[PDB]
């Protein structure tokens, strides 16, 4: 069981923060069979849309949290709909990101920029409409614990020196980008939704770490993540064979924050090898 | 105010000229319109013979001759500026000549604003119609049918709102107009066809052609060439539909070609002139001679010589050219074939006097032989001069070759102080170089102002090579030999504006006081100027006192032994102290810019261009100026003048003159503060300078004015009885005298402005009253039939048509006598 | 500095509400025609033609009169009361409603209206209606358009080169000091026939005065292009007139200027003669000068706004003000400039309410602070 | 939206307009916040989405309850629960005799519970001003206007720089600190606690430098001994005047020793050692807490 990964806290007490995080993980239900309600759709174009959103984030230097918020919004909005065509999909995707933008980063890109990214397929009025019906369909429950937020938590609990200090970032910047690169590669395929987001981040952390660092950092045990690790094998592998990238630099962003920005290089090329 | 206005000199500036067979079917005639007088000459080998001169109730704006089919002579079309048109025919019955009005009408539109480019009138070559461009956006056609005796006309919509020029083309079955216009992306030339039976515009025989950005003259080339010639700043082009031929000679680059004429009926060569007053010949050589057609081959142009700045040109056959000028004397010159006396092919062989733009005159008299001499500053640029008018009419011209602005007379020194302006060009090496030797550069003695109080040293802005600068001088001209005895040049960028010659305070010396304004191209309003006091003693011109002021000294005048000057918008009274210095004594501040400023007794009358006229008084034992009255309505004002203590007379837009009264009633301290207008009149001339003095000796007072068109006029004041008598006579003469064009006198003299029009009141036309002696006895007997002359006591009713002769003849000898044309 | 405020909101008057009707109608009147027009009794504004006037009406007869004047015409007479504030109105302006809205909500009538001035009149009589309503019987003053100063004296042979090619792009080298120098030398060539120089006639030229005014209008909130400031000198003069911070007696005299030429000359007169805006009833403090004046709306530095209690304020926007203390704390309620919060400002000596200090409240807003000074407490000076 | 009937305008928060309306069904008074999306170019404003999202996850006795959200074309309505007043108007109405010390105790004790609830949920209110603390006749004070709130991450990253009203802005935020956290809200509560006792604003500055200088004058000029890293803060200059820790016995007279200690902890310069809401709830000052009923005419 998740005993108590997080240390003793000053601004609050550790037990309450932890059970609140776990109850937030419990409250936001996600279904890996949300595509069966739409017979026209297939996992491949979901992966394509997520990759396109990754590229959009990379163009505008949007944070990884924004992308994963959009991913959760999409995966929870499709599960409450029925029989949507692929033509609408792009709009929905951008709308999710658009909403996610207003939620996370300080200076959102304007609506006309988001419309221009769609290359005329989607207009600003259409984006506002779809964002509004998205906010209805999720019952305004727009604060989930994403896959990357869990990774931030795990990374901080990994590297702690003077106790406490869980709010000031202190961890290497290359392990984090490697683990996130594995996580977005695992995010394109649908069945990743089967496992909890915290378990996803923990297993992806293990695939670039040891079996004890994971347990000390995540509070989890081997049995609950055996399936996650066994399923992730291909991903970690294809990534290990390809070779991890480097922490690239961005204009107008401090050198201590570049690891918190989405970096899309190539995913679909690796997914087909993964699914083979 | 019961005034009386007459003309002591007819206008001399010619505004239009035309040649054609007017008098008879074979003799050649020259018709010249100046302002309101049309002069008809028969041109002969000896020169010009003045066969006739008529006067019209209107300003001739457009005039051409045209011979419709089935006519023996040429008919004349005249449109005056009040927008009434008339078709006239010359006839002679043994020994009497009169101008029949074949047709007449009014052409103006109820709603419409006059075009900026101005009235354009053209006549179908073969005479199927008359085209008029009067208002923007519409072109109005008068069909020249034999039944259109009322000149009914209809307007065709013009899509182009900015039409530069328009002409009627030659050799077209349906009438065609070729016009150059401007649209907000260029300047184009295009043609239209006029359809009368259906009254619209059809597509022309050419294509919309993009033309030079400064194209401003379209001329229609006759057969066998056809087409049109476009003349602009850079090049001369010829368009004939498909055929295009342009040349850009460097000889016409100096000045802008403004006037043109066709000297050959075939159209093989033309005559043209520019602003600077030089004459070119534009040669068109056929040299093609195809199987059955003749076309142009080249369009060369050549220099011919120099003439007076020309407003109109005409060719009078056998080498002779008449050059009509508005800035100088008109000329009648001869173009030799191979003269090349020094490079010029023109020689002047007759000059016609032209009083021109009288900008300022003075009346000089000491002995009373004719008790009058009118010295007027006339002309501009190369032909600026001063004209001395005497009655013995002798007009003596003293050329200055520079523009004269102000003139004033000093009796003790026997000299004239004349403000003059000279145009100079900026040299590459740095400095001003002159165009021609003027009176300022050829004076017996010369001086340059050495004032150092104007250090300035604030953005001198060294101009560019080729820039035009204006230097200002004061000239001391003798009054017997009229020789420039001294020229004093003012500082750089100094515009001299005012000039008075008067005594100041308790010293016995008389001075030349001039006011100046330092003008810079960036500063819209001057913020510094001088008041300079000169003395002309035994040959020299010494500066006695100089005074800084913070603005332009537009006008100033001697006032009870002091000076009072207008500095921008303040009126300042200076007292000439004992130690040869000018010290300020009084100040007043107005909401208007004191441009015009005239004093009488203790009253001062100030005004600006906007007709807002203010009237102040000087209170001796309080030490300032008190505002008595002021009437302010927006209109352009050209000159003002104070007739008496109550009546003030001025000149305003649309060539009008007005008199405003003061006081009367005086109900509640606001009636007396209101300067209520009393009299209006339509002079028809832009009066420029307005002074006192009598030029020859029931009318009390004599105030004479000089106008732009060269006219000199005299306004006096009558009484109640005589104003009523002559106003009754004026209406009785209007029913016996028939004008040229059937123009009503009341309509012609009605106060006019393009916002309002009212009948003339308080003014009596001296010309119409003096035309009483030119009427016949049986016609004279109808004017005076049921009158009541009245003199001793009884009305004696009849007046016998011999008593009014005495009255009018006595009124006649208050001015000069007009010489007979012939 | 830079201003990414989208200056259209102050002209939109969004603080007045959402569901506002937007009459597209227009109406005029014959010149020197005697008309009978209703009057609003509580507005003390001196309305200039072309100005937007927002009003909030509470009083029952006022609701009734606006309600019944909406259909038959849409004009009411804003009288320009003289220094004697009670009655004694000699001249005024006609205002036509272009936006009207009625909300019975909260159990109070309140009529929210936006009007704009069209004409000017002289009032020859002032009758009183049956229910505390003033009816002004008025005569419409004329808009006297004046022809060019060379339209009388002009050589008809030179009247063909009197159009000029075009505008020289927009504010380039050898394009402002050179084009106008050749425009003055070609439009006033016949000035040599008269007794005055060219530079005198330039002082009375509508185009030249409009350009000279625009030269200063650019210093206040640099202009995008000539989209604003209509080419017609009458409209341009009326628009510039609404921006001058001069007091009421000067505004009356400016509103009596009939010609556009004299109006532009007077506006250009009080544009550099004025040096400092000072406390009105206090008369000692130096509040601001010209240099800190800038426009936050298309209407110009000054515009008319309305507080929740119906009073109309002419608020001039300035960058910096002194001798003022703030009372209270910033509030964003009913703010005239959206995205800013106001704090009441009073002068240091006499504690007279002079204006407000607006501060930024949202994210990424360029002018972090400015001052809106009401015109009723400002006295321009030397 | 046809069931609610507006009764009166209350005011304007960070966005929208708040009215009072009674539900015609159950006959209860509520407040309605209205947003005009047609004017908002960027659709539903970021503040609206943030506050709505956070307010459905925070359910505490001392946080204003979000009852229901609706959308009627071109208008967004949020239904809140009705509170009879705010702290500011109550303080102004009691500027002569004043709020009893037990009442100030209860108000600060109840604000700390709501703040600890928000901080346990990783929520930064960042708008703790007397306008946003609403009180009723039953003696309960609640937090409102979550428009400027943000859910801070673990670890935190850089957020919006200039936040909170100027009079309640923490010194690290004024000094341009890279990372800020929960402590800012605590500071505001201190700035409000001292405001409940001295009855005027503790730091009434009309500019950033002013505010900072007033904070220094009241609490002394910080050094590396009391606040590690001031000399390295982006907006710190060596030219700051040296003032010396004005005694709290004069700054905040009418309160006793334990209150002075608690307020000094609430106004500590360094965020790291500034008192947390939970460890403030353990203070001896909250040993005899009660729930008195304010009498609030008007
Ligand atoms: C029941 C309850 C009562 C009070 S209360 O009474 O404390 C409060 C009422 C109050 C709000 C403020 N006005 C004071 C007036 C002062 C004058 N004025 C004003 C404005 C502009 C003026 C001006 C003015 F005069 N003039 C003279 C000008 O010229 N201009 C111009 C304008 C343009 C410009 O740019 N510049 C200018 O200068 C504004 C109104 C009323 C008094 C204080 C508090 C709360 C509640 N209940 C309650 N329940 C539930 C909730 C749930 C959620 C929620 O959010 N809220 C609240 C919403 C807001 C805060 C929280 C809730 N609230
Ligand atoms: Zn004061």
């Amino acid at each position: 069981s998740r005993g108590s990964p997080l240390p003793v806290l000053s601004w609050a007490n550790r037990e309450e923060v932890w059970k609140i995080m776990l109850n937030k993980e419990k409250t936001y239900l996600r279904d890996q069979h949300f595509l069966e309600q739409h017979p026209l759709l297939q996992p491949k174009m979901r992966a394509i849309l997520l990759d396109w959103l990754m590229e959009v984030c990379e163009v505008y230097k949007l944070h990884r949290e924004t992308f994963y918020l959009a991913q959760d919004f999409f995966d929870r909005y499709m599960a409450t709909q029925e029989n949507v065509v692929k033509t609408l999909l792009q709009l929905i995707g951008i709308s999710s990101l658009f909403i996610a933008a207003k939620l996370e980063e300080i200076y959102p890109p304007k609506l006309h920029q988001f419309a221009y990214v769609t290359d005329g397929a989607c207009s600003g009025d259409e984006i506002l409409t779809m964002e509004l019906m998205i906010m209805k369909a999720l019952k305004w429950r727009l604060s989930p614990l994403t896959i990357v937020s869990w990774l931030n938590v795990y990374m901080q609990v990994a590297y702690l020196n003077d106790l406490h200090e869980v709010l000031l970032p202190q961890y290497p910047q290359q392990i984090f980008i490697q683990i996130a690169e594995l996580l977005d590669l695992c995010v394109l395929d649908v069945d990743c939704l089967e496992f909890p987001y915290g378990i996803l981040a923990a297993s992806a952390l293990y695939h670039f770490s040891s079996s004890e660092l994971m347990q000390k950092v995540s509070g989890y045990q081997w049995c609950d993540i055996e399936n996650c690790v066994k399923w992730m094998v291909p991903f970690a592998m294809v990534i290990r064979e390809t070779g991890s990238s480097k922490l690239k630099h961005f204009r107008g962003v401090a050198d201590e924050d570049a690891h918190n920005i989405q970096t899309h290089r190539d995913s679909l090329d690796l997914l087909d090898k993964a699914r083979a | 105010s019961y005034n009386y206005v007459v003309t002591a000199q007819k206008p001399t500036a010619v505004n239009g000229c035309v040649t054609g067979h007017f008098t008879s079917a074979e003799d050649l005639n020259l018709l010249i319109a100046k302002n309101t007088r049309l002069e008809i000459y028969v041109v002969t080998a000896e020169g010009l013979r003045p066969v006739k001169e008529v006067g019209m109730y209107g300003k001739i704006a457009v005039m051409e001759l045209f011979r419709p089919k089935g006519e023996s002579k040429d008919l004349l079309f005249i449109l005056t500026a009040k927008y009434n048109a008339c078709i006239l025919e010359y006839k002679q019955s043994g020994e009497s000549i009169d101008i029949i009005t074949r047709a007449h009408g009014n052409v103006q539109d109820r709603i419409g604003r006059p075009s900026e480019t101005g009235i354009i009138g053209i006549i179908d070559p073969e005479c199927r119609m008359i085209g008029l461009r009067l208002y923007d956006g519409l072109f109005k056609v008068i069909p020249l049918d034999r039944d259109n005796k009322e000149l009914k006309a209809f307007n065709i919509r013009l899509e182009e709102l900015h039409v530069i020029d328009v002409k009627f083309l030659y050799g077209c079955q349906a009438p065609t107009i070729c016009f150059v216009y401007q649209d907000p992306q260029g300047r184009h030339v295009k043609t239209y066809e006029v359809s009368l039976r259906e009254k619209e515009f059809n597509k022309g025989p050419w294509k919309q052609e993009n033309v030079e950005a400064e194209a401003s003259m379209v001329i229609a080339v006759p057969e066998p060439f056809g087409g049109a010639i476009i003349i602009g700043q850079e090049s001369i082009t010829y368009h004939n539909g498909d055929k295009y031929l342009a040349i850009a000679p460097p000889i016409i680059k100096q000045s802008t070609i403004v006037c043109h004429n066709r000297v050959d009926p075939n159209g093989s060569r033309y005559l043209l002139g520019d602003m600077e007053g030089r004459l070119f010949m534009l040669l068109l050589e056929k040299e093609e001679q195809m199987d059955g057609t003749v076309t142009l081959k080249d369009l060369r142009v050549e220099l011919l010589g120099e003439t007076s700045i020309a407003e109109c040109l005409t060719y009078l056959d056998n080498g002779v050219v008449f050059v009509g000028s508005r800035l100088g004397d008109s000329q009648l010159v001869k173009l030799n074939v191979d003269s090349n006396e020094q490079g010029s092919y023109v020689v002047a062989m007759e000059t016609f006097t032209n009083l021109g733009p009288i900008v300022d005159m003075c009346v000089v008299d000491l002995e009373r032989q004719g008790q009058g001499q009118l010295v007027t500053c006339s002309g501009a640029f190369k032909e600026g001069s001063l004209r001395i008018i005497r009655n013995g009419l002798h007009i003596r011209t003293v050329p200055l070759y520079e523009s004269p602005r102000k003139i004033c007379y000093q009796e003790v020194s026997q000299c004239f102080g004349v403000l003059s302006s000279r145009i100079e060009v900026q040299d590459t090496s740095g400095g001003t170089t002159a165009l021609r030797p003027s009176a300022s550069t050829q004076a017996l003695s010369s001086s340059v102002s050495s004032s150092k109080l104007f250090s300035s040293s604030t953005a001198p802005h060294e101009t560019s090579f080729g820039e035009e600068v204006e230097v200002h001088n004061l000239l001391i001209i003798d009054q017997h030999t009229f020789e420039v005895l001294h020229a004093h040049q003012f500082l750089q960028n100094e515009y001299a504006l005012s000039l008075v010659s008067c005594k100041l305070g308790k010293d016995p010396n008389t001075y030349f006081i001039v006011g100046t304004a330092m003008v810079y191209p960036e500063e819209a309003e001057p913020k510094q100027g001088r008041i300079v006091v000169f003395q002309y003693s035994d040959g020299k011109l010494q500066t006695v006192a100089e005074k800084e002021v913070k603005g332009a000294v537009y006008s100033m005048v001697e006032f009870n032994g002091k000076l009072l000057a207008s500095i921008n918008s303040t009126v300042r009274l200076y007292e000439w102290t004992t130690e040869k210095e000018l010290r300020t004594e009084c100040n007043h501040y107005n909401n208007i810019m004191a441009l015009y400023l005239k004093t009488k007794g203790d009253f001062i009358l100030v005004g600006d261009l906007m007709r807002s006229v203010l009237l102040l008084a000087y209170k001796p034992m309080e030490g300032n100026f008190e505002e008595i009255a002021r009437d302010f309505n927006p209109n352009w004002m050209s000159a003002v003048e104070i007739l008496d203590d109550d009546n003030f007379l001025g000149a305003e837009n649309a060539f009008n003159l007005f008199v405003c009264q003061k006081d009367s009633a005086a109900t509640t301290d606001e009636e007396r503060q209101h300067l209520q207008e009393v009299g209006l009149f339509h002079l028809g001339e832009f009066v420029n300078v307005f002074c006192h003095g009598s030029l020859v000796m029931p009318t009390q007072g004599s105030v004479l004015f000089g106008t732009v068109n060269g006219m000199i006029g005299l306004v006096t004041s009558l009484s109640e009885s005589w104003y009523n008598l002559l106003l009754d006579m004026q209406n009785r003469l209007n029913k016996v005298i028939k004008s040229v064009g059937k123009i009503e006198h009341s309509f012609w003299r009605s106060f006019h402005t393009e916002r309002k029009t009212e009948p003339a009141t308080g003014f009596i036309d001296g010309d119409l009253i003096e035309s009483f002696l030119d009427i016949s006895r049986p016609k004279m007997q109808e004017v005076v039939a049921n009158l009541q002359y009245d003199d001793g006591s009884g009305m004696k009713r009849e007046a016998t048509a011999d008593d009014l002769i005495k009255v009018v003849e006595e009124l006649t000898r208050i001015h000069w006598s007009h010489p007979q044309f012939e | 500095n830079i201003i990414n405020f989208d200056t259209s909101l102050p002209t939109s008057h969004t603080y007045l509400g959402a569901d506002m009707e937007e009459f597209h109608g227009r109406t005029l009147h014959d010149d020197d025609s005697c008309q009978v027009i209703p009057v609003l009794p509580q507005v003390m504004m001196i309305l200039i033609p072309g100005q937007t006037l927002p009003l909030q009406l509470f009083h029952p007869q006022e609701v009734s009169m606006v309600r019944n004047l909406i259909q038959k015409d849409r004009t009411f007479a804003v009288l320009a009361y003289s220094n004697v504030q009670e009655r004694e109105a000699q001249f005024g302006t006609t205002a036509e409603i272009y936006a009207y809205r009625e909300e019975q909500d909260f159990g109070i009538e309140i009529v929210k209206v936006k009007a704009i001035g069209r004409q000017r009149f002289k009032v020859l009589e002032l009758r009183t209606q049956s229910d505390g309503i003033q009816q002004a019987k008025v005569q419409i003053l004329p808009e006297c358009v004046l022809p060019s100063t060379m339209s009388a004296v002009q050589l008809e042979s030179l009247n063909k080169c009197q159009i000029f090619p075009s505008k020289p792009v927009s504010r380039e080298d050898q394009c402002s000091y050179k084009w106008w120098q050749k425009y003055q030398k070609r439009k006033f060539h016949c000035a040599n026939l008269t007794s005055w120089p060219r530079w005198l006639y330039s002082l009375y030229d509508a185009e030249t005065l409009m350009d000279r005014i625009k030269k200063q209008l650019r210093e206040w909130d640099e202009n995008l292009k000539d989209d604003s400031l209509p080419s017609n000198p009458i409209d341009f003069s009326y628009r510039v007139a609404a921006c001058l911070p001069i007091d009421d007696v000067l505004r009356i005299q400016l509103l009596k200027i009939g010609s556009a030429i004299q109006r532009l000359r007077c506006e250009l007169d009080i544009m550099n003669k004025c040096t400092s805006l000072c406390c009105k009833q206090c008369q000692e403090t130096e509040i601001t000068t010209k240099n800190e004046i800038f426009s936050l709306s298309l209407c110009g530095p000054m515009a008319a706004y309305v507080n929740p209690h119906g009073y109309v304020h002419e608020t001039l926007t300035v960058y910096k003000a002194c001798n003022l203390n703030l009372i209270g704390r910033p509030s964003t309620e009913h703010s005239w400039f959206p995205g800013y919060a106001w704090t009441v400002a009073q002068c240091k000596i006499c504690a007279s309410h002079i204006g407000w200090k607006f501060t930024a409240t949202k994210k990424d807003m360029s002018p972090q602070k400015f001052w809106g000074l009401t015109r009723s407490a400002l006295l321009p000076t030397i | 939206m046809e069931n609610f009937q507006k009764v009166e305008k209350i005011g304007e928060g960070t966005y929208g307009v708040v009215y009072k309306a009674r539900n015609k069904l159950t006959g209860e008074v509520v407040a309605l916040k209205k947003i005009r999306l047609d004017t908002e170019t960027e659709g539903v404003p970021s503040t609206a989405i943030r506050e709505i999202s956070l307010l459905k996850e925070l359910n505490h006795p001392n946080i204003v309850k979000l009852l229901d959200v609706i959308h009627t074309e071109n208008k967004l309505y949020l239904v809140f629960e009705f509170l009879h007043q705010d702290l500011k108007k109550f303080m102004d109405a009691s500027a002569l005799t004043g709020i009893p010390l037990p009442l100030i105790k209860s108000y600060l004790f109840q604000l700390l519970q709501g703040l600890a609830f928000c901080h346990s949920h990783r929520v930064l209110h960042r708008d703790l001003k007397p306008q946003n603390l609403l009180i009723n006749t039953e003696g309960a004070i609640k937090l409102a206007d979550f428009g400027l709130a943000r859910a801070f991450g673990v670890p935190v990253r850089t957020y919006t720089h200039e936040v909170v009203t100027l009079w309640y802005r923490a010194p690290e935020i004024l000094l341009g600190c890279k990372y800020y956290s929960t402590a800012v809200d605590i500071w505001s509560l201190g700035c409000i606690f001292a405001e409940m006792v001295t009855r005027r604003a503790l730091f009434p500055g009309d500019s950033e430098i002013d505010q900072l200088f007033r904070i220094f004058r009241t609490l002394g000029t910080p050094d590396e001994v009391v606040w590690p890293g001031v000399t390295s803060m982006p907006d710190y200059k060596p030219s700051f005047p040296k003032w010396a820790r004005q005694d709290f016995s004069k700054v905040v007279p009418p309160l006793d020793e334990d209150g002075r200690s608690l307020l000094s902890q609430m106004l500590h310069y360094d965020p790291n050692k500034r008192i947390s809401a939970k460890a403030a709830l353990a203070h001896p000052f909250f040993q005899d807490v009660t729930k008195p009923v304010p009498h609030l005419r008007l």
